[PDB]
């Protein structure tokens, strides 16, 4: 037997971030909570700015505490600006082709062949175009170039595979990203 | 702070429907997943629905998939669900809660917008006397009271002498009878010399039928 | 499907004691738990979650722990608010779901109810109906058992119990049975009687009436 | 001055007995025969029996003789009449009074005990409102009240938004349903433009039953 | 047996007026024939014995007069007291007994009734039973006919009626009809109205309500 | 035919009479009414003094009006004291015997002999011993002595033959008593 592949896209090798800068109330932006002009794409300047601003990823805000023990002058409702983001930090891409029948020579299999080492792999995988929570291209790009580092140009995704969580001076990534590595060494 | 105001309650006939909304302040409306926990009266949480960030996403229970419906309004920072089919089980004070994704645990809640689904229809609380005697003189102290029966629907609220009898009073929860109307009692303790020289009348006000119910009860004669 | 069970379902301590619940469930829900407080008819409020994690701005008092199927809630010194109903929730999947709970509320000595009965007014019973109340007043433990007995034969399925919950001022409740029969019933018969059996009586406590002498 | 106090009305089944007593001062007793007339509730008057001077002669209607007794005590200054196997056309108040001959006139009367003979059993008012609409405007004046329905036994008082709203009102005089029960209504008028900031709550005593009950008439909409 | 008969069952007439009610026996009663006041749930007052001696202190505007089968008692100048109900007793035989009676009401103008209908409440349909009320209010004379009809069809029996005392302060009645009805005869129909006929209305007057609607 | 005679009784000419005296509260008699100890035997000396005190009769008491506007000063209800009684003015007396059985030579017939004119007469009669109102012997008297002035002592009756309604300044007395020449002369 052999795939028959269809439309193919391309998986990137995910590693969720997060972080958050916590502004007092008086950093301009913050007001009685957040400016409604920040939004699931907006930027702050200040979350350790290494960070890309044409990538692909969430964002938010947040009142916290206010407090003479939270932080800011006068125990201010202080602003949480947070941002959730995938990133490919070692580069790595799978070439992901859905075999529409099994043909001579078990629905919803898909070759996953890694780019560099060629390596070929048989597994579930999501239908092109469909960042379903669960499978292989939970985040999928639609090219080498996006995939390499996951531009929100190139990828789609359900931006729910990364939830965070804030503390007061922090916050927690976690993350459910299928690891397509951790399907493709039990199905290669 | 964070601030998330239900509203939308109220009574409704079994197989009908009802709207309960969630409308939020302080964080970034439409960056957060809303979810919907009803509790059933005197009993656990039970976790209803949730609605995604973005709306794309809606789970529901195995109890009201396929009659529930959640759905949000970004302007208007409001998440809505949407009861239909309703039955009696689904009565319940519905609260709404935070979650940024839409799988996490909920941090702040709502107060809880009360939804109540019944065959039944407004009645007056019928009151009649439970009157102390020597079948419940308990080492001089006696016990007297008013039995607030078949009526609908929640709440009445009962007061005493119209309020000068407070001290050693228990209000009853409401029953609810295979007829599928009220039964709540309600007590207070005197002391026996009293029965006579004080006189006891409680009040039951049940707005949800605009009435209003004084009772006097006296003792009787049970010694012949 | 995940099925939670809490336990203890209900337990009472004091102030200063070491309280422990513990959530268990059916299946991993890795540490995907979580632990809410609940005052009666108030807000829920979070505590807990990835199992371990003080919420913001919770007593440090507080302290979560687990993983798998087996996650504990820790109060090292319990303080006068701390009585409530405490409940776990799992969200590893959908449906996410809680936990029974456990209700956590004051230990006091151990009290005796009053018992009081109460018949039928003339009022109701002339128009059909007798709902005949005993009352237990003001005891601790919790926990009583009321049996209706119409002339020395024990009753069942007529009756329905309500307790109010441990009064604000001594930590005593007070449970009320209300004992539904037609008219024609409660006629037949001449001696009722509700027995309540608490552990502050020493032999189960009995009080009637008689039909006619009232 | 010459008085005549009667005592001993009350509620009695049908087919039972009861005891309405007269007690005379202001006269020599024993040179008087005394008479029982009776009126039922808005008739005419009824002569019942009578007693001579000195109990000899007892004459009676024909309605209850064989049925009632007049009997006097010369010591207490009282005349006695006994009512068995009363029915229910038997309710009246029973005025005594007094007549030199057994057969003269009346001339001084008593104040009446009220004596009412029925199957029925001590019941509590069910009252309902009777909501205003445009079906009773009338001029920019509207009428509202309160059926007290389903009651044993009179009087039960029906007062307005308690004691501010007199003039306009109307309460009717009971009714009595093949039931046994009691059927009065109570009504204002009010104007049309006061409908709709003006709350209207009714009074209604039935201290036969120690209950007292308020209910607030509240425009309905019967114009779709 | 002697019948004491009174004409007019009832008059209406004003103060100043001259007043004479007449007492008929159905045998000779010689003199022995009486006259009593009575104001409204009061006890009676002997105004006339002897059938022609006023009781002593009766005003002297009272007067009686017959014999025989023939009484005639007079008022001849009717004071504002004097209105109340007027009883003649014959005594010439045992069993004794009253006359009808007559009512001495105010007299005043033509007035018509307003009429309002009210439909039966809602929490009183849910029990069972429907009582639709008709309201005629303050009109004079006290006669009036009511009668129901559902969906054009007149109702026989199923009525009672009630009028309240000629009012202190404009001399006016008000009649309520309660029409009791089966909850199921109630839902049964649509247009139910009581029609009103009234010598201040010169054709009857109906009003109608239409269940659903309400 | 004749008439099988029972015993006999006596009737009087009985022409009933009545007086009244009315005593102010200061008086002596009256006190917050009246007296428990005047009774249907009582006399007053104060009446209307002619009266026959062994005669057959019946007194009585009530409050009047009292008031500065009847009499007796203060405004004091006051008592008015007052005798019913028959009496035999001409001395007439008849004797009637009630037939026993009708015998050859309908019920409750008797013989009614006139005492002074002996004319004869038949009409019904009472039995011995019963002060029947409506026939001849309403009053019995058991000796000529007794009829003559109705004592009280021989001679019987209901009082309520005879009736009295009171005034303010006097009374009316009335009489049920039947006559026996009004039963004695048609079927003489």
């Amino acid at each position: 037997l052999k795939c028959k592949k269809s439309s193919s896209y391309f998986v990137p090798d995910a590693r969720s971030r997060c972080t958050s800068v916590r502004r007092c109330r008086w950093a301009g932006d913050c007001q009685s909570g957040c400016p409604p002009h920040f939004t699931s794409n907006s930027f702050s300047d200040d979350w350790a700015g290494k960070m890309d601003r044409a990538g692909l990823g969430f964002s938010g805000c947040s009142d916290g505490c206010g407090g003479a023990a939270c932080g800011c002058f006068n125990a201010a409702p202080s602003c949480i600006f947070w941002r959730k983001w995938v990133e490919n930090p070692h580069g790595i891409i799978w070439k992901v082709s859905p075999c529409v029948a099994w043909v001579p020579s078990l629905t919803d299999l898909c070759e996953i062949e890694e780019l560099k080492s060629k390596k070929l792999a048989l597994a579930p995988c999501n239908q092109a175009g469909m960042g379903v929570v669960g499978k292989v291209g939970e985040i999928q790009c639609s090219s080498e170039e996006s995939a390499r580092t996951i531009k929100k140009d190139g990828c789609i995704w359900n931006a729910d595979l990364v939830g965070i969580e804030l503390r007061v001076d922090d916050a927690v990534c976690y993350s459910k990203i299928t690891s397509v590595e951790a399907v493709a060494n039990y199905s290669a | 702070q964070v601030q998330l105001v239900q509203s939308g309650g109220g009574v409704v006939k079994t197989g009908r429907s009802q709207r309960v909304s969630c409308a939020t302040s302080g964080f970034t409306f439409s960056s957060y997943a809303i979810h919907w926990v009803r509790q059933a009266p005197g009993k656990g949480l039970e976790w209803v629905a949730v609605i995604s960030y973005d709306g794309s996403n809606k789970y529901y229970a195995d109890s009201v998939k396929g009659r529930f419906t959640i759905s949000r309004d970004s302007s208007k920072n409001t998440v809505y669900l949407q009861m239909n089919s309703l039955r009696t089980e689904d009565t319940a004070v519905y609260y709404c809660a935070r979650s940024q994704a839409s799988w996490q645990a909920f941090d702040y809640w709502g107060q809880g917008t009360l939804v109540t689904v019944s065959s039944a229809s407004t009645k007056g609380p019928s009151v009649f006397p439970l009157a102390p005697s020597s079948k419940s003189t308990s080492g001089g102290t006696a016990a007297l009271g008013c039995l607030v029966k078949d009526y609908f629907p929640e709440p009445v609220t009962v007061s005493w002498n119209s309020g000068a009898l407070t001290s050693g009073v228990h209000t009853f929860p409401a029953v609810l009878q295979s007829s599928g109307l009220y039964s709540l009692s309600s007590v207070v303790t005197v002391p026996s010399s009293s029965l006579g020289t004080q006189t006891y009348i409680c009040n039951v006000n049940h707005k949800p039928s605009n009435t209003k119910v004084d009772k006097k009860v006296e003792p009787k004669s049970c010694d012949k | 499907d995940i099925q939670m069970t809490q336990s203890p379902s209900s337990l009472s301590a004091s102030v200063g004691d070491r309280v422990t619940i513990t959530c268990r469930a059916s299946q991993g829900v890795g540490t995907d738990l979580a632990w809410y407080q609940q005052k009666p008819g108030k807000a829920p409020n979070r505590l807990i979650f990835a199992a371990s994690n003080l919420q913001s701005g919770v007593p440090s008092r507080f302290s979560g722990s687990g993983s798998g199927t087996e996650f504990t809630l820790t109060i090292s010194s319990l303080q006068p608010e701390d009585f409530a109903t405490y409940y776990c929730l799992h969200h590893n999947s959908f449906p996410l779901a809680f936990g029974g709970g456990t209700k956590v509320e004051i230990k006091r000595t151990v009290a005796a109810p009053s018992v009081f009965i109460f018949p039928p007014s003339d009022e109701q019973l002339k128009s059909g109906t007798a709902s005949v109340v005993c009352l237990l007043n003001n005891f601790y433990p919790r926990e009583a058992k009321v049996q209706w007995k119409v002339d020395n034969a024990l009753q069942s399925g007529n009756s329905q119990e309500s307790v109010t919950e441990q009064d604000s001022k001594d930590s005593t409740y007070s449970l009320s049975s209300t004992l539904t029969l037609s008219k024609a019933d409660y006629e037949k018969h001449k001696v009722y009687a509700c027995e309540v059996t608490h552990q502050g009586l020493s032999s189960p406590v009995t009080k009637s009436f008689n039909r006619g002498e009232c």
